[PDB]
């Protein structure tokens, strides 16, 4: 017995959804759906592939007349990126797997938020300064995270690319980069050297960097990655990498590993992560104010010296002062991955890349009630003085559970939302007196979850409604159980159950 | 006479714009320093092409002593060139206006430059753009409601419909004539797009900073 | 500067 909520089922999958001027828009495999905020309909639609891959066929520049050729291969175009600008001419810029990772703008005509096919440009400008180097190359087909910064009058890009050995001549790619766009929005460009920190050529293969999410606050970058303790360990950790917010390059670069015990079993691999500000019990708790932002994550057991996950969740909660308060203590080591593990730069003591030495660990919040499932979604609100957490499983189950310390909560929502695992890439809509929705992923369905009073649903009578926990706010209207503004009639009670 | 034009060069490569207010101090932008590093930094002055090609007779070529950065708000900031720039024919200085000032709507204005100028095969020499003063108020509405001015800004909106200052020209002045006397009014600054039809430019006002540009300048 | 004309320009032939 499952609720009827707004779905949209894509014909591919689906990788990242972006809310824009009530218009949902969609990145899937060979499309860029846009969809309508308050319905989920199909209001337009982008071909982005499949595109053909040729040796010469460059990017930005089309061939599909070169179909025919000795050396042809068709690939399909998988989103990595979506980001809306709106400090220029608004303009959707979206980035796929195929074409070197070469991003696109869509110019959105005065009007109409819907025309995605219209104005299309392709971000690229051939570099005659340097051609060892590829500022429009962002994106990677293996794993990428892009997060948009107006910043000293320009649009900044901070890119977290997984590589391998794949050597490319005057093509390559970067681990960690900062780069601004061009005013002429024809091209990227790094200012520096310093703009990009790579993993050395020989651990390309032995060491993957998976960048889990990426956020900003306080003045500073944040990059939240899956990779080895060290180059020669042989188990997965997760770190929080933070660096000095400028446009010039990537400054003061820091990154700790963050530890998610449960008291001392770890759940090493982060699944999702998402920063809120936390409601006032909780706040109380974790000693944070109601205004500090706040990184919670959703974490797993990781299968023996692997990296992948084990179907033992758990969650804990990072509140950003202490993150920082963390790096602003002094021992400390040499970023082992970048620089020389031997090199003369580990030996001495902006300019420097450093990696900490200790973690920052942190208690499932949850006390282990997930430590049976494999969480993948998370996205956290305040309801009163309540912080509700809404959870997506590897079965496709969506949850929505009051976070404290202060005794175990069991959810007050839970249902099977599809068959197919739900997807870290979420989106939460405020309205007024704290009542939006989620927007959640499973495989080509997107789903708009409403934030309170699914709860409500899970009661068939009006008994069993007026008996529901205080808190969810449950009653009988008519024949339905749900929300006293959901009631549109006038009767409404959570004291008297009528004849039937 | 283009006396005050100084061309900021980062690692042997044109990167800005900027004006000459003081024998040994250029009034640019912050968005012009890649680096601290003022060992990258020269300043050229007698220059009308950008690779300095005719000019050497006329050619000044100082090195970067000091980086006094303007007010949190402003992205402005003062270089102290190592050695006083020797005002000749082809190298002079542009003055500023004073604090307590303004300049009537209407008003002509150029902003110079060796920036983009979306040309095939640009020559390398120095361009002009003609302008005109333009209210804050009416500057926000021809924005489309999407940019708020504070006293710190000025506008001007373009004489020829499709012109206005790109890439390279930052750190360049807004040369508008106050009371029969060329003065640096404004300083480019990036925008929301380069030449648009009948958005105007916002630029710096150099008057709102005169105290702090004097404050400086006179030691 | 895009659409400008070059420095020896005077005002009025632009």
């Amino acid at each position: 017995m499952k609720y009827q909520l707004p779905n949209f089922t894509a014909e591919t999958p689906i990788q990242n959804v972006i809310l824009h001027e009530h218009h949902i828009f969609l990145g899937a495999t060979n499309y860029i759906y846009v969809l309508n905020e308050e319905d989920l309909q199909k209001v337009a639609e982008y071909k982005t592939g499949p595109v053909l891959e040729h040796p010469d066929c460059f990017p930005c520049q089309d061939c599909s007349s070169k179909a025919n050729l000795s050396g042809g291969v068709w690939k399909d175009n998988i989103n990595m990126a979506l980001v809306v600008d709106t400090y220029y001419d608004d303009q959707l810029i979206s980035c796929g797997s195929v074409n070197r990772g070469t991003c696109q703008r869509h110019v959105f005509p005065h009007n109409h938020t819907a025309d995605i096919q219209s104005e299309v440009h392709c971000i690229f400008s051939p570099q005659i300064e340097e051609p060892s180097q590829c500022p429009d190359c962002v994106v990677s087909a293996l794993g990428a995270k892009v997060l948009s910064s107006v910043k000293d009058r320009f649009i900044n890009f901070f890119v977290g690319n997984t590589i391998n050995s794949s050597y490319f001549p005057d093509h390559p790619l970067h681990s960690i980069s900062v780069r601004r766009l061009k005013e002429t929005k024809d091209g990227f460009m790094f200012l520096t050297d310093q703009s990009y920190i790579d993993v050395l050529p020989e651990f390309r293969d032995s060491y993957p960097i998976k960048y889990v999410h990426a956020f900003e606050s306080n003045n500073f970058i944040y990059f939240l990655t899956v990779q080895r303790e060290t180059l020669d360990a042989q188990t997965f950790h997760t770190r929080i990498i933070r660096f000095c917010s400028i446009n010039s390059g990537l400054h003061s670069y820091m990154e700790m590993p963050l530890e998610c015990i449960l008291t001392k079993e770890v759940f090493n691999i982060l699944q999702a992560a998402y920063v809120s500000k936390p409601g006032a019990q909780l706040a109380r708790q974790i000693g944070a104010s109601l205004n500090d932002d706040i990184l919670f994550g959703v974490f797993a057991q990781s299968k023996p010296d692997s990296a992948e996950p084990m179907d033992r969740s758990a969650m804990c909660a990072f509140p950003i002062k202490y993150v920082n308060d963390f790096f602003n203590k002094i021992n400390v080591r040499c970023l082992q991955h970048f620089y020389g593990p031997n090199h003369e730069h580990c030996f001495n003591r902006d300019e420097y890349r450093t990696e900490f030495t200790t973690a920052l660990q942190r208690v499932d919040l949850f006390m282990g009630q997930f430590s049976e499932v494999l969480l993948t979604s998370i996205s956290t609100f305040i309801k009163g003085d309540l912080t509700i957490a809404n959870l997506g499983t590897s079965e496709g189950r969506f949850m929505q559970v009051v976070v404290s310390r202060s005794g175990p909560s069991t959810p007050h929502v839970n249902f099977l939302l599809d068959s197919h695992p739900v997807s870290p890439e979420v989106i939460v809509e405020h309205t007024l007196n704290q009542n939006g929705y989620t927007l959640v992923i499973t495989g080509k369905k997107i789903t708009k979850i409403p934030l309170n009073g699914l709860g409500c649903r899970h009661f068939q009578s009006c008994s069993q409604c007026l008996s529901a926990p205080p808190f969810v706010q449950c009653g009988w209207c008519h024949d339905k159980c749900v929300r006293s503004e959901e009631c549109l009639s006038g009767t409404w009670t959570q004291q008297i159950c009528l004849p039937a | 006479n283009i006396g005050w034009m100084v061309s900021l060069r980062y690692r042997n490569k044109h990167i800005c714009g900027g004006s000459l207010i003081k024998e040994s101090w250029v009034l640019t932008a912050r968005q012009c320093f890649p680096s601290r590093d003022l060992k990258d930094y020269e300043a050229w002055l007698g220059i009308h092409d950008v690779h300095g090609r005719g000019d050497e007779k006329c050619k000044q070529v100082l090195n970067v002593s000091q980086l006094v950065y303007g007010p949190e708000g402003s992205d402005l900031v003062l270089m102290k060139l190592a050695r006083p720039a020797v005002l000749d024919d082809f190298v002079s200085t542009i003055d500023l206006p004073n604090y307590g000032s303004t300049i009537p709507e209407k008003t002509s204005c150029s902003v110079y430059g060796w920036g983009y100028t979306g040309l095939i095969n640009y020559d390398g020499l120095l361009r002009v753009a003609h302008l005109y003063i333009m209210g804050n108020e009416k500057c926000s509405q021809h924005h489309r409601g999407k940019v708020t001015l504070n006293e710190s800004e000025i506008c001007a909106g373009a004489e020829k419909i499709g012109s206005g200052p790109c890439e390279g020209d930052y750190g360049g002045p807004l040369v508008c004539e106050q009371h029969k006397m060329r003065m640096v009014l404004g300083v480019i600054v990036p925008g929301r797009g380069c030449a648009i039809p009948n958005r105007p430019g916002i630029f710096v006002r150099v008057a709102y900073y005169a105290k702090w540009i004097h404050k400086i300048i006179l030691t | 500067i895009i659409g400008g004309c070059p420095y020896w320009m005077d005002r009025e032939e632009c």
